[PDB]
RNA sequence: UCUGAGAGUUUGAUCCUGGCUCAGGAUUAACGCUGGCGGCAUGCCUAAUACAUGCAAGUCGAUCGAAAGUAGUAAUACUUUAGAGGCGAACGGGUGAGUAACACGUAUCCAAUCUACCUUAUAAUGGGGGAUAACUAGUUGAAAGACUAGCUAAUACCGCAUAAGAACUUUGGUUCGAAUCAAAGUUGAAAGGACCUGCAAGGGUUCGUUAUUUGAUGAGGGUGCGCCAUAUCAGCUAGUUGGUGGGGUAACGGCCUACCAAGGCAAUGACGUGUAGCUAUGCUGAGAAGUAGAAUAGCCACAAUGGGACUGAGACACGGCCCAUACUCCUACGGGAGGCAGCAGUAGGGAAUUUUUCACAAUGAGCGAAAGCUUGAUGGAGCAAUGCCGCGUGAACGAUGAAGGUCUUUAAGAUUGUAAAGUUCUUUUAUUUGGGAAGAAUGACUUUAGCAGGUAAUGGCUAGAGUUUGACUGUACCAUUUUGAAUAAGUGACGACUAACUAUGUGCCAGCAGUCGCGGUAAUACAUAGGUCGCAAGCGUUAUCCGGAUUUAUUGGGCGUAAAGCAAGCGCAGGCGGAUUGAAAAGUCUGGUGUUAAAGGCAGCUGCUUAACAGUUGUAUGCAUUGGAAAC
RNA sequence: GGUCUUGUAGCUCAGUCGGUAGAGCAACGGUCUGAAGAACCGUGUGUCGGCAGUUCGAUUCUGCCCGAGACCACCA
């Protein structure tokens, strides 16, 4: 989380498995504010297919965020 | 772990007296090795009494210095009362934290200005159940002069305020106990459960905040400025505020870390014997005969009122008077403070008798209460002794 | 400092009133000079542009009851849009909550509309506030508390109320609605806008 | 400290034996190809180089680049 | 606290700096004194600059007198 | 879109040029005074000085042998690992002394390159051998440890058959040194485990391992560009410059080596000197531009110093190794052990800067079929008004004017002064009760409902359930919760610049002061009092940044007498320079593209109760390049 | 933390095992200069940091502190 202390926002964490956080992203795919969420969340999803089409796997707290909108529905389609 | 301190047992403060060159040390050392055996937690402390040049390089004591060792019934921490007059302001300090005190004079040395000076200290700072224990026993022919040293120790607990019955004379040799003569061994048991029969606990209480007086601070790599002391009232856990008093007005700091002689506590309760690091504290602003307290009473004052009971010549005190311009050294509960006779209006001289309440200013501001028990000594000899009845700022 | 501790002398020294000119006219044979021991008399040491720009800047901040950091933040803030800057903070002066009430007329003293909103009793949109530097919107309902129907100062200046028509209220309930800016007419005359906004350059 | 040291250097000793070992084969079977030029000791060669090749021992570059500059040399006939 | 030496001002009444006692010193411009452009500070850990200069006691060290 | 202040200071006195100071903000701030509180931000720049104690990198019993305990007569089952195997440990943290040149950044070339784990398609899971850890017995030693004889495992190690395709070339094919094909020769692979099905054989799913390979990623290199001061610093350089053969390299390469030549840079400033992490950025002014390089981020080096090298895709390796250097520790004096510029912490210096705090809850990362473990990273707490903002130090009424003090110094008044008392109200806070957030609108657990190439099912996609993850939390917030005007302001100046005046004292003695300048016995300037003014929960001081400083004059000076025209001239480079026709676009302008990180500078919106703060939206100059313009 | 040393005029220092309190600056009344300073005749101050022995005699011997000054603390 970054921003004032106490009140997390913490967008989209998606880059290279060897990169530090909040250091040189690989891209920014739309962001997320945990201090109040349901219409504070929202991803790009345009070029999100092929970023993980090359690497950078989605992290733990991030497969809901793409079931959210609708992207698992599309993960396996896709790889066959 | 900071080697954690454990108690369960009523904590003590027992403390050895005398002249020295009576083998303070080796008594010391018999006694700690004695209840080694009656449990752990003891080891032999003979040569870690000593800290200061020509302390250990000619075998004698000069300041007070503390030991601890428990029991199956009882919890103790000895303290080493030294000779050598002119360092008695030394041994009141050890006074100013014991709870039992142990007699150690000679025999063929019957007593000396020595004892009488230090049991007549013990008398005036507040503290009963004086203990007697002879020592040298093991020289030859004591049949006929073993008793006239009791009797001589029985009549002159009388001859200050103390009193020659209700404690027994334990009688007996510690270098031999040293050695580890059983006999002897035996006899020092016999003078622990003599202590056992008497000097009971101290009472727990909370309703009072917070109060403790420092023997003496040290610094610490790596830690910083430690002092040390005992609890007087209430309870002490880890990261609370405090405030100082003595010698300065009031300043406020923060605790860090207790300790009971290197054994961390976790929860300090009253009349434990212990030792404290402070937050952010410089070792110049906490000294030797300062204190520690808590908000809500306290105020500190230089010159106050009080009674004093004044001693005789014949009782060992001055023969003579003296001016406004007297100025003896006063030896509040655990401070050694210069204070001048400011004498009141109608009193100008306090000679044997006239028990006068006498008006004295102090150098250094002190922690002060209606019943606070002090002494006055000057010229090398004490000349006085009373409490604090009056309170005029 | 957030209350000077006198209102009185400030309006006697600098000319100018709390109210219209009601506060000071007569309060058994007054003064009418500068106040000071030596004010009777002798009246200048340096008078200039300058000097009454000071002036007039210290009869507006005092009369709205805001610390100079504050009138230097507005004035910053209103930096930050466009247009006649002066005007649109003018306008602004009295659109505080403080501000409004007063306009209101529920109080004939800021501080004391100061008081009753910090307490916590004024009702902004089903959410209480406390702070009197809120800012406000064209089209916004105020009320105070019904429960402070029983304040004896606000029952005698119920009946008792000020007309300023760029804000409309009802005093039987104590609900009202900000709707429309202010004038020239509507706010006080007796301090010149452009000399007040002009010195605030240096930030 | 980290206590995954020890155990490193002691992995590293028999590494570096067996690796020590390997590249002075090679160094062996180069010295043989330098006293003599022939086919079946150049597959012997061959060999070694694609066994070294099997681990990280040898860069991917590296026993292409000197199995060149032999070869070079083997045009000769 | 280097080898260089400086000269100063002794502001406030009274000089009461001895010889070996510690100095802390201040900057600030002066024309009165030919060869010296320096002042000391006067009422903080050795002197007072007396007191009752209500108007100024930040400057010219001196706690507010409390009463 | 936008925006520029001045005053005083020479002199009998005036003007011009010209200098000086002050009037603004701002800090990684400091001293002193005042001291309520919420939130936010921030809190060694100086001695890269050495450091008590603990910690910051471990991990996997379903990778394996073996051991121990427990249930158990036993078999076996559960729990654990001292070790071998592998993964991470080459990220992540901090500091800027060294480093003044690919240091940095930007664009291309990377036909001069690599890239395991991850992505696309896909090959295999054959067969043998030998040791060797744990262990057993010791030998030298207060200790690091070292040394031997014997016994065993593995997905450890070593060979061997074998091997689609891959690599080397031989002949040919495409092609402007690169790309693929055809034929010929040669080369090299290991490792299965777990579960399920089947009475066995065998089969199935999954994991990695080999044989690859399409990508991204990470790493590395060259070049154009400019990126401290330094002409009271003109010669420097001999792998130096270039060619030849050979070797290393992730590569091209004197990178190095054996041989042969004598070149290369430079007055458009080389060589050399002092200084320094750089950039984004932050500060200043409207502006071009000037300042510093907080924190925060990228790049670079570092681990007390100097070297060397093992390993592996990744090192000369912040908490690998060896050597020497220096300190520390002990030393039966035999000899070894350590390296906080990591969280903290001591000492010391410094004017100067916080805890040996909590949880690893959120996040990320590492490991692992799997539960799970860990992370002084990370998120928090406390101290410090260190800085910004908010909010309190009450409010209405109430005077021919309470009292006192001060001035007037004296028949009186004024001032303090609605200030005071008094009348009345109420509670951000003050003092506390009860209820009590969310951050677990993340992921995993379990059967499941449906479903997919597979079925006997595992592994998997979509939805449903909870005990599971709360230190912050007496938080926030709510209910007249109890009481309650009760809980709270100082500070600099008052002749001018610079908002504000009078009086008492000392009397050029004392002291003020930024300057003009104050005081030679009534000080609108000193010491003091009253009053006032201006700032403020902060106030004045030094240190230093830009404005004014146009005070280096692109913007925005010139050189008759205030400062400068060489003493005069000829003249190279360089700079500028008559006209017309044609060309192009080298410069110039314009449209498309990449880049100019995000945050910030600008404004809007949203969430902060509001402001501050955070997030979102659009957001510059610049280079390279495509398509044009051809007036200059 | 204790181990030693020091305290004398307004200031700086001398003060034999007591017999005076002694010098320098400041210093006051004069000599002198227009004036300030230089130089000259001279004033004088001295409870000896505070208490009891003791020296008939405490400032010259001690003890105790008071104000101040430096000196080292322990050892894995």
């Amino acid at each position: 989380r970054m921003g004032r202390v106490h009140y997390p926002t913490y967008r989209i964490v998606a880059v290279d498995s060897r990169v530090k956080r909040d250091g040189k992203y690989i891209a920014l795919i739309g962001h997320l504010n945990p201090a109040l969420k349901e219409n504070k969340c929202k991803i790009d999803e345009a070029v999100a297919l092929e970023w993980l089409n090359k690497g950078a796997k989605p992290t733990d707290t991030v497969r809901s965020l793409f079931s959210q909108t609708g992207l698992w529905k599309k993960f396996v389609e896709s790889k066959k | 772990a900071r080697e954690k301190f454990d108690r369960s047992k009523p904590h003590v403060n027992v403390g050895t007296i005398g002249h020295i060159d009576h083998g303070k040390t080796t008594l010391t050392a018999a006694i700690c090795t004695v209840l080694a055996k009656e449990g752990k937690s003891a080891a032999t402390r003979y040569d870690q009494i000593d800290k200061a040049p020509e302390e250990k390089a000619r075998g004698i004591t000069i300041n007070s210095a503390h030991v601890e060792y428990s029991s199956d019934k009882r919890h103790y921490a000895h303290v080493d009362c030294p000779g050598h007059a002119d360092y008695i302001k030394n041994m009141i300090t050890g006074a100013a934290q014991m709870d039992g005190a142990i007699l150690v004079v000679s025999a063929t040395d019957s007593v000396m200005p020595q004892t009488r000076e230090h049991i007549l200290l013990a008398r005036q700072v507040g503290v009963p159940r004086m203990v007697v224990f002879l020592n040298k026993c093991d020289i030859a022919t004591d049949e006929e002069v073993q008793e006239l040293v009791a009797e001589e120790v029985r009549d002159l607990l009388t001859s200050y305020g103390f009193d020659g019955k209700n404690t027994p004379i334990i009688y007996g040799s510690a270098l031999k106990a040293l050695e580890g003569d059983p006999k002897w061994e035996a006899k020092i048991h016999d003078l622990m459960n003599a202590v056992d029969e008497w000097i009971p606990t101290p009472e727990r209480e909370v309703d009072k905040p917070f109060l403790l007086a420092i023997e003496d601070t040290m610094t610490i790599t790596g830690r910083g400025t430690v002092v040390t002391g005992r609890v007087e009232r209430g309870e002490l856990k880890v990261g609370q505020e405090i405030e100082i008093v003595g010698l300065r007005p009031i300043r406020k700091a923060v605790v860090t870390g207790i300790e009971m002689f290197k054994k961390e506590l976790d929860s300090a309760m009253a009349g434990d014997n212990a030792g404290v690091l402070l937050r952010g504290v410089d070792r110049k602003e906490v000294e030797r005969g300062q204190v520690l307290a808590k908000p809500g009473s306290i105020k500190p004052h230089k010159k106050f009122k009080a009674e004093i009971y004044a001693l005789k010549k014949e009782e060992g005190g001055r023969h003579t008077g003296f001016l406004n311009g007297y100025r003896p050294q006063f030896y509040f509960r655990t401070t050694d403070v210069t204070g001048s006779i400011s004498l009141p209006e109608n009193t100008e001289m306090v000679l044997p008798g006239d028990n006068t309440s006498i008006t004295v200013e102090l150098i250094a501001p002190i922690a002060c209460e209606k019943g606070s028990k002090f002494s006055i000594r000057e010229g090398g000899r004490t000349v006085g002794a009373g409490s604090v009845t009056e309170v005029l700022e | 400092m957030k209350y000077t501790g006198s209102i009185f002398k400030r309006s006697r020294r600098l000319g100018f009133s709390l109210l219209e000119n009601n506060k000071e006219f007569s309060k058994g044979k007054k003064r009418k000079t500068i106040p000071g021991q030596h004010g009777n008399r002798f009246r200048s040491s340096t008078m200039s542009g300058y000097a009454q720009q000071l002036q007039e800047k210290q009869r507006m901040q005092y009369m709205y009851g805001i610390t100079d950091k504050q009138f230097r933040r507005l004035f910053r803030l209103v930096l930050k849009q466009r247009g006649n800057l002066a005007v649109n903070l003018f306008r602004v002066l009295e659109s505080r909550l403080d501000n409004i009430v007063y306009r209101m007329g529920f109080a004939p003293t800021r501080r004391s509309a100061r008081q009753l909103v910090n307490h916590g009793h004024v009702l902004l949109n089903d959410r209480t506030v406390d702070t009197p530097s809120i800012i406000l919107n064209p089209g916004d309902k105020v009320r105070l508390k019904a429960k402070t129907i029983k304040i004896p100062i606000v029952k005698a200046a119920s009946e008792s109320g000020v007309v300023s028509p760029f804000v409309e209220t009802n005093n039987k309930t104590f609900e009202g609605t900000y709707v429309r800016f202010p004038e020239r007419s509507e706010l006080p005359a007796g301090i010149n806008e452009s000399y007040v906004v002009e010195w605030y350059k240096r930030l | 400290n980290i206590k995954s040291n020890e155990k490193r250097l002691r992995q590293n000793i028999k590494r570096n034996l067996n690796n020590k070992g390997q590249k002075t084969k090679l160094k062996t079977n180069v010295k043989n190809f330098h006293k003599e030029i022939n086919l079946d000791n150049l597959g012997n060669v061959y060999s070694q180089a694609d066994r070294l090749a099997r681990k990280g021992i040898i860069s991917t570059n590296r026993a292409r680049r000197l199995k060149s500059r032999n070869v070079a040399v083997l045009n000769k006939t | 606290t280097n080898g260089f030496e400086v000269l100063t001002y002794i502001p406030g009444e009274g000089h009461n700096l001895q010889e070996h006692s510690v100095t802390l010193l201040r900057g600030g411009r002066v024309k009165d004194l030919p060869g010296v452009r320096y002042h000391i500070v006067r009422g903080t850990l050795d002197t007072v600059g007396v007191e009752k200069r209500r108007q100024q006691r930040s400057a010219y060290g001196a706690k507010k007198p409390k009463a």
